């Protein structure tokens, strides 16, 4: 299915990073057929339209579009960029880098929150904003 | 009735450790007097038999 | 095809259509394990193999197995042990000399400037006494002993031998530090290969014996729930029911004997 | 020592199966009918050198193919960087655990041949040879790092190290003490011809290929998607799948609430589809739902998620 | 005339850890000092329920 | 235009490309000097493989065979289970497709 | 849209 | 109990429920007569009650 | 019956095996089966006999209990078996009762195939299996016709024996209908009694291949066995079919089901059902009950082990049903 959009080359990449000015870019690099890129989009669909307000989801191909793997890192098999007026946002999620989540979440909330969080630092101005919750322990008992 | 790399194995896993005297010090081969063990010094087992 | 002198496979591999190369390159396993199985024996000082080499020169498996009588080969490494033992007794100061690298990161001496024309200082070969080692003095420290006398093996392939009585004497002789000289299986009572599978099966350790995981899942003998059948008050109990006892007779001191294998009985 | 060496014993002697029938095909005999490879007599000290060589330089072209030349291989194969490497180069360096397994075979092929050229050469005794050779098939562990990159090469090293106790404790009896001059290769030596055995087509498949040349719900959801919008005009299309998309999502919705659901203007084979759909998602949903339940119980380590999830399931 | 061995039933036992289990995971961004809070309640409870079971 | 072109900086070596065992996957040389002498030697060395796996290629054949037979008799892939329904909704007029209504009833 | 997504899905596994 | 409900194999003990957390000399030992009266006194209270009001 | 552990299923398929004037009346008589020869190394002849032995206990006018223990016809039925229909586990009342009636048949043919034994005689008829091939459905419609000459893909001759008929319940509604009935799906008899009426052709798919299986009978037996499909396996468990089967309990003409040189032959075809094997709760934990019609009087007793009710005529139909026994008078 994927009903996100998606960016078929870098063009429609860094434009697309360009085009939002009151929203948060949030672009997922991976493989539709990657399960754990399968969990994030779902979850990603779950919010795509609640967060429409402050919030635009992109999806890009590592195989069709492979320029930003050596400047972002793009090793994972799955990766979320953040993005606001041209800047990339860190956010601390306690997993050692800050760059990107780099995971797949189960719960949309905690998406939401992380995005909202991103969105609020960008806007007041800070390029380092800090996840309100911790994911180095997967919280299991 | 009721990780680590171990070169060497540990001790724990020693079997024979037994309480019946029949089978602590079992009676070792006599083979008449002129069978020897294999490898072991000809004439440490003459002197040791 | 035949064989080729040696100096041509030499200049090749001195002086070094990728694809063949790459190729070639793929079996290189083979030619680690062909090698390290004809490696020289002890008593050998030159060994020459058959080799089939690359064209390019990108591999070089050694053809040969090595085929070796199993007597005469247990007579040499008895001769070997003796041999060991004496010199290792005579050099109170014996210094260990082998290398884990090769010449560490020098590059590998080229075999046609430093080995070839040096010849080995000995081999470890045995003193045999002609009075007592006659039928075998002559070729105990071959190549391949009797590969050439069409009397004693098959032929040039190496692969049945004949010996006369004589010659399986001495050879006999030679490896007796070999060998434990028992003369019965009796000595393996409760302690061969059936002995040890029903010791397996039964998640039970021989004394002498290796100890395994357990084959099924056991179940804790507190989990038993105090039947008439095993009423302690009833049990008769005089000498501790040994591992041993179990084994040795599996259906009559197992309450599930399963995959035990009868061990052999007196011989 | 005794009681392992039993206990491997048993272990060959018990899942020993009998060799299943071939068609008789020799590797060696194939290589000699093609042009690339021709036949001699040679030294067996002269192939061990030639082999340790050929094996540096194709170590080397393998390395040099992926540009690493951040990282130097001496001709001890023993792998070294020269500088700090970049996130990048550290992951172009991660070669597997088959190219370093093959580097540490060379490695011991080396270090064997080396102390024959040693010999040879008249530097050592055949003795000393003889002794280096156990020492070498004794302290492979120590001597190679092999262990790291095949862990189950580490059973094989621990056989060896019984095999020394098995002949030391026997050698060492009578007029000979403890000394590093005992010499009797015969087991360790037999040991890892038998792993290299193991191992060879291991290395040879990984060589051919680099020389060539849970979640049952979404796939489920995206396989009906697509085998629909298969059999979908083209001009139509644009919105019908959102609108399909939002049916299934309702027949869902109304399996898990005990409602009818019957779409008035859906046509039937779709209707049935979704139907089929629903009936394949709520069996999973149905069975995920218990096992879930049986692995909380149990006690098995979840996270919030799961366990919300699995209560409103439930 | 007679003792009465007493002890904990495992249904009982399976409740505490359970119920611990169920403290650790809602954890999540609350306060240490409810965490304790609900530990001490738990504990508090089976101790003056199973007073000298549990020893 | 490159990536480069928004103007951003950095602040196939994916963990997908790479395995433990066989290390990154795609073969080193896959493209390079390639005539009709490297043909000769792949056709030689595939040649050489497939005698190789002649040895037990009759029996391993059947026994991989009859093993994928009865995985998929077991069990049917979802897309293999959907397609009897796929087929039988081909059969609809394009009018139809139009009237397929949302869910606000 | 979609189905040029679905397409690649579906080749790809 | 035996009248109504016939067990020729004294099958009575395969499915004894018995208190596991004691020792094996504190549970219940299942004695042949006694596991016979425990089913008997079971059997008993079962048919005092009518199924269909309530289960034991 | 006494329910030795669990075997439930065995005393309701005894019990519908017994209640059948024919059958019973056969091993009612030692002499009937005594004579008959047997292999030596035989162990099928077990369950005759035994089962013989329990229908002279079940049907015993002076007894010292009202209860039987089926303990030595069971112990017979796992020996024969081979470790299979045990009694500590409980089986499939459908697959224990095929495997009951063939030993029966094959132990009753003495030393032979005995063409004709008691259990054929009561219980088997004759069915025409109209089989159709069908060609690959990922066809070209043009190929799919050229098919249609291949003289492969046409029906078939297949008329064999039926011991028992297998009704296959439509599937459960999934979603409730929208009116006030219960969520309980309810289908008449004669819904599920279509496939065998000649026309209808229910698809049949082996591996890579498809069918269309045309059903017909020709000969009704004397006491005609349905065993209703309950249990089926789904991609991840079992469930069982919760449709209601809506049926007349005292007059089923099934003139229709059967071709017109054939429906000449038989003259009765109106059958009673006699015997109603009920499967209750979850496919793992289920429970086996029994409607058999006591002739003589009028009444209907419900048997579950030692439990024998009075049950309503009016109510058997309301439960599940999973095996019927009928006769044709």
């Amino acid at each position: 299915s994927y009903m996100l959009p998606h960016l078929h080359n870098g063009w429609q990449v860094d434009q697309a990073i360009l085009s939002e000015e009151d929203r948060v870019v949030v672009i997922r690099f991976g493989h539709d057929w990657d399960p754990t890129c399968m969990k994030m989009d779902e979850v990603l669909y779950s919010i795509a339209e609640k967060v429409k307000n402050f919030a635009v989801i992109y999806l890009v191909d590592i195989t069709e579009v492979p320029d930003f793997n050596k400047m972002y890192e793009l090793y994972d098999p799955c990766t979320v960029m953040f993005f606001f007026r041209n800047k990339h946002i860190m956010i601390d999620l306690g997993t050692g880098n800050n760059n990107k989540i780099n995971w797949a979440m189960e719960d949309k909330q905690e998406m939401v929150d992380i995005i909202e969080t991103v969105y609020r630092g960008a806007r007041k101005g800070r390029g380092l904003v800090v996840s309100p919750k911790d994911y180095s322990t997967k919280y299991r008992y | 009735y009721l990780r680590k790399f171990v070169f060497e194995w540990d001790a724990s896993e020693d079997t024979s450790i037994d309480y019946n005297p029949l089978y602590k010090e079992r009676h070792q081969v006599q083979l008449l007097g002129r069978g020897f063990i294999a490898g072991i010094d000809l004439k440490q087992q003459k002197r040791e038999q | 095809k035949e064989d080729m002198p040696p100096e041509h496979v030499r200049k090749i591999i001195r002086d070094h259509d990728k694809r063949v190369y790459l190729g070639a390159l793929k079996y290189m396993p083979h030619a680690v394990l062909k090698l390290l199985e004809n490696m020289p024996m002890p008593w050998e000082q030159i060994r020459d193999v058959p080799v089939l080499y690359h064209i390019t020169g990108a591999i070089s498996f050694v053809n040969e197995i090595p085929w070796v009588i199993e007597p005469v080969y247990i007579s040499q490494w008895g001769s070997m042990w003796i041999m060991m033992r004496r010199e290792k007794r005579d050099r109170r100061h014996f210094k260990r000399m082998r290398f884990p690298p090769f010449d560490d990161e020098e590059p590998p001496l080229d075999y046609a400037d430093n080995i070839l024309d040096v010849e080995p200082l000995e081999a470890i070969q045995l003193e045999l006494d002609p009075e007592e080692d006659a039928p075998v003095l002559d070729w105990f420290y071959d190549h391949q002993p009797l590969r050439d006398s069409r009397k004693y093996v098959n032929g040039s392939t190496y692969q049945r031998w004949q010996f006369t009585l004589p010659m399986m004497s001495t050879l006999y002789r030679l490896a007796n530090q070999l060998l434990t000289d028992l003369v019965d299986d009796n000595y393996f009572y409760l302690f061969d290969l059936k002995a040890f599978f029903t010791s397996k099966a039964l998640n039970m350790a021989i004394p002498g014996g290796p100890k395994f995981e357990p084959l099924v899942r056991d179940i804790n003998l507190q989990d038993e729930d105090w039947n008439e059948f095993n009423d302690i008050n009833k049990i008769i109990i005089r000498q501790p029911i040994r591992t041993e006892y179990k084994i040795a007779f599996p259906y009559l001191y197992n309450n599930l004997p399963h995959h035990v294998h009868l061990t052999w009985y007196h011989t | 020592s005794y009681q392992k060496l039993l206990k491997y014993y048993v272990l060959n002697a018990l899942k020993h199966r009998p060799p299943k029938a071939q068609k008789k095909r020799y590797l060696f005999r194939s290589f000699k009918a093609t042009k690339f490879f021709q036949s001699t007599k040679l030294d067996w000290v002269e192939v061990g050198l030639q082999v340790c060589r050929q094996g540096y330089n194709m170590l080397n072209l393998l390395i040099h193919r992926k540009n690493l030349n951040y990282l130097h291989l001496d001709y001890n194969f023993n792998l070294k960087p020269v500088k700090t490497l970049t996130t990048k180069e550290r992951k172009k360096s991660r070669f597997g655990n088959a190219f370093h397994l093959c580097r540490e075979v060379l490695r011991l092929t080396k270090l064997v041949v080396d102390s024959h050229v040693q010999y040879r050469l008249g530097n050592v005794d055949a003795f000393q040879l003889a002794d280096g050779l156990q020492y070498i098939f004794a302290h492979v562990g120590q001597l190679t790092g092999m262990y790291r990159y095949k862990y189950k090469l580490m059973r094989q090293i621990r056989m060896c190290k019984d095999l020394k106790h098995l002949i030391y404790y026997r050698f060492n009896t009578g007029p000979v003490g403890k000394g590093p001059g005992c010499g009797f290769w015969a087991a360790g030596w037999r040991v890892w011809l038998f792993f290299m055995r193991g191992i060879t087509p291991l290395l040879e498949r990984w060589l051919g290929n680099l020389l060539a040349r849970s979640h049952f719900d979404l796939e489920l959801r995206a396989a009906v998607m697509h085998d629909i919008l298969d059999m979908m005009p083209e001009g139509i299309k644009q919105n019908k799948a959102r609108t399909i998309l939002q049916h299934l999502s309702e027949a869902w919705r109304c399996w898990k609430a005990n409602i009818p659901w019957k779409v008035p203007g859906l046509p039937t084979p779709i209707e049935n589809m979704i139907l089929r759909y629903v009936k394949a998602k709520a069996d999973w949903w149905t069975n995920t739902a218990h096992y879930n339940r049986e692995r909380i119980r149990r006690g098995a380590t979840v996270d919030k998620t799961v366990c919300k999830k699995n209560l409103g399931r439930l | 005339t007679a003792q009465c061995f007493l002890r904990v039933d495992d249904e009982s036992m399976q409740r505490f850890h359970n119920r611990v289990r169920q403290i650790l995971m809602a954890s999540g961004s609350t306060t240490f000092t409810k965490i304790v809070n609900k530990w001490n309640t738990a504990l508090i409870g089976l101790m003056t329920y199973f007073r000298e079971a549990v020893v | 235009v490159p990536g480069l072109g928004r103007g951003a900086t950095g602040f196939d070596l994916n963990d997908t490309n790479y395995d433990e065992f066989n290390g990154y996957a795609g073969s080193l040389f896959s493209s390079g000097p390639y005539e009709k002498d490297d043909e000769e030697a792949d056709a030689i060395y595939a040649a050489l493989d497939k005698r190789m796996d002649e040895r037990r290629k009759e029996r391993r054949e059947q026994r991989e065979k009859e093993e994928i037979e009865k995985y998929r008799m077991e069990r049917p892939k979802i897309q293999q289970q959907f397609s009897d329904l796929k087929r039988k909704l081909a059969e609809v007029t394009e009018e139809e497709w139009l009237s397929i209504p949302e869910v606000g009833d | 849209d979609i189905e040029s997504s679905l397409k690649q899905l579906a080749e790809r596994r | 109990y035996l009248t109504e409900h016939p067990d020729p194999n004294n099958e009575n003990i395969v499915g004894y429920n018995n208190k596991k957390c004691w020792p094996r000399d504190a549970r219940m030992r299942l004695m042949k007569h006694d596991v016979n009266l425990g089913r008997a006194v079971f059997w008993d209270i079962k048919n005092r009650l009518p199924r269909s009001v309530t289960t034991v | 019956l006494n329910n030795i552990k669990a075997n439930d299923y065995a005393n309701a398929v005894l019990q519908a095996l017994s209640n059948v004037p024919p059958l019973r009346n056969y091993f009612l008589e030692e002499d009937n089966y005594k004579n008959i020869k047997r292999p030596p190394g035989d162990i099928m002849f077990l369950l005759v006999q035994r089962f013989g032995e329990l229908m002279r206990k079940l049907w015993n006018p002076r007894n010292f209990k009202a209860h039987v223990s089926p303990h030595e016809m069971l112990q017979a039925v796992v020996l024969c078996s081979k470790k299979t229909f045990q009694i500590t586990k409980q089986g499939d009342g459908v697959d224990f009762l095929s495997w009951f009636l063939n030993a029966l048949h094959s132990a009753l043919g003495g030393t032979k195939k005995k063409k004709k034994t008691i259990v054929t005689d009561v219980f088997q008829g004759s069915m025409r299996i109209f089989t159709k091939k069908l060609p690959h459905p990922d066809l070209p419609a043009e190929e799919k016709e050229q098919l249609l000459h291949n003289d492969e893909y046409q029906e078939t001759m297949v008329e064999s024996t039926f011991m028992y008929l297998t009704l296959d319940l439509p599937t459960a509604p999934l979603y409730k209908d929208e009116k006030e009935q219960l969520i309980i799906p309810q289908v008449p008899l004669f819904n599920i009694l279509a496939k065998f009426n000649g026309i209808t052709e229910k698809e049949y798919k082996t591996y890579k291949e498809n069918f269309l299986k045309r059903f017909q009978l020709t000969k009704l037996p004397p006491y005609l066995i349905f065993c209703i499909k309950r249990f089926t396996k789904n991609n991840f468990f079992v469930e069982k079919n919760p449709t209601i089967v809506n049926f007349p309990i005292t007059n089923v003409d099934l003139r229709e089901y059967l071709s017109e040189e054939v429906q000449a032959v038989h003259k009765n075809t109106t059958y009673d059902l006699i015997a109603n094997i009920v499967h209750d709760g979850k496919p793992s934990e289920g429970s086996y009950r029994i409607h058999v019609l006591h002739h003589g009087t009028g009444k209907w007793y419900e048997l579950q082990d030692l439990q024998v009710t009075d049950i309503l005529p009016q109510m058997i139909t309301l439960s599940e049903a999973y095996i019927q026994i009928w006769k044709r008078r």
